[PDB]
């Protein structure tokens, strides 16, 4: 990020949300609009964990209501 | 947002989360490592297999590997 | 008398089951029976394919619907191959669902036909989130998806709230590109399409691995260009 923001390299491939936040914060960095590899990145869990489904159900219940979306809009979506 | 998610999870469930920063700064690859020829991940995913980590809150890219 | 005609069809689920039978190499018995719609825990009334996949002894179903509460507590869905969520597509000045015109429909945005399909996941999600919006959609319940599309092409339907994938599929063949999706489906629900599997089934791991290989080999862009043909 420090290299691409100071005119050292050509481009940078990273997560869509991270690059969008960098473009909203840093005006010199303007990412492209073509988005690919649209897949929900899950939380890595153990192989034989007893609560493998409990944490997933909790995350699902938290995402069903209007809390995680509001937190994302208020924290990650820093528009200036 | 990660701290808020952890607080919400600890409020819903009854587990005690431990916040710690990884010593390295990379995720790791599944190539042949220089540790007794263990074709696994060398990083936070490898620490998860050993026992250091328990829940990788980072949104890792899901895949068959 | 039930006509058991052997009709062939093509589409998204057809290609999904074809690539599944080609990669996993399993035998299936596909049948299209006339059923109801998406069922939920309303008075424990289970109808349609959802009601069939809720009970055990069912292997799987190509229908990958939106993620919900009961459909995730009863059975264990696979990994969501798509990230399209529930959004609103008004047929310009609105800001999606966070606009103040929905909390107070008396002054602005008078009560119009804002209901979704009968017995849908959006109804349950709204009832869990907004009771008054759910009551409004119930008292202003519209007809099926085809009638909703006809009303959108006519102009009488104000807004149509559904999944972002359905909205993109509808907009891909608009008759002049009149209706526009105000806000993508990642700030309201952020759901996905999961294959209806069986609770504690040995094929769950195989289906998950097949999906992660299909969306982890570099053909996601090809699938997006082939299925989604939105020109406007």
């Amino acid at each position: 990020i420090q290299a691409v923001r100071d005119n050292k390299l050509h481009a940078f491939i990273w997560d869509s949300a991270v690059l969008e936040f960098e473009a909203s914060q840093k005006c010199d960095l303007v990412t492209t609009g073509e988005l690919f590899f649209r897949s929900g990145f899950g939380i890595g869990m153990r192989k034989d964990s007893p609560w493998k489904q409990n944490v997933s159900l909790s995350i699902l219940k938290s995402h069903e209501n209007g809390f995680m979306e509001d937190l994302d809009k208020t924290w990650v979506r820093y528009q200036e | 947002f990660c701290i808020d998610l952890l607080i919400k999870l600890a409020r819903t469930m009854n587990f005690t989360y431990e916040v710690h920063l990884v010593a390295d700064g990379k995720f790791g690859t599944q190539e042949r490592v220089n540790n007794s020829n263990k074709k696994e991940w060398n990083g936070m995913m490898g620490e998860l297999l050993s026992g250091q980590a328990d829940m990788i809150v980072a949104p890792l890219t899901i895949n068959n590997e | 008398e039930g006509m058991n005609v052997k009709k062939c069809c093509k589409g998204f689920c057809i290609d999904i089951l074809k690539k599944l039978s080609r990669t996993v190499k399993f035998t299936y018995d596909l049948y299209l029976v006339t059923n109801g719609k998406h069922g939920k825990k309303v008075n424990n009334v289970w109808n349609g394919m959802i009601g069939e996949v809720v009970y055990q002894r069912a292997v799987m179903a190509v229908g990958s619907l939106t993620i919900n509460e009961e459909r995730s507590e009863v059975v264990d869905f696979s990994v969501p191959f798509v990230e399209t969520g529930i959004s609103v597509m008004v047929s310009d000045q609105v800001t999606g669902l966070s606009d103040k015109k929905f909390q107070r429909p008396h002054d602005y945005s008078p009560p119009f036909r804002f209901g979704t399909v009968p017995n849908g996941s959006t109804e349950r999600n709204i009832r869990n989130n907004y009771p008054y919006m759910h009551q409004y959609m119930t008292r202003f319940n519209q007809r099926g998806v085809e009638d909703a599309l006809v009303s959108l092409k006519t102009g009488k339907l104000d807004a149509f709230i559904y999944d972002a994938a359905v909205l993109n599929y509808k907009a891909g063949r608009d008759e002049g590109c009149k209706l526009v999706t105000i806000g993508s489906g990642y700030i309201f629900a952020s759901t996905g399409y999961g294959i209806a599997l069986q609770k504690g089934s040995p094929w769950k791991r195989q289906i998950d691995l097949a999906l992660l290989q299909f969306v982890g080999d570099g053909e996601m862009e090809e699938l997006e260009t082939l299925w989604l043909t939105g020109i406007c």
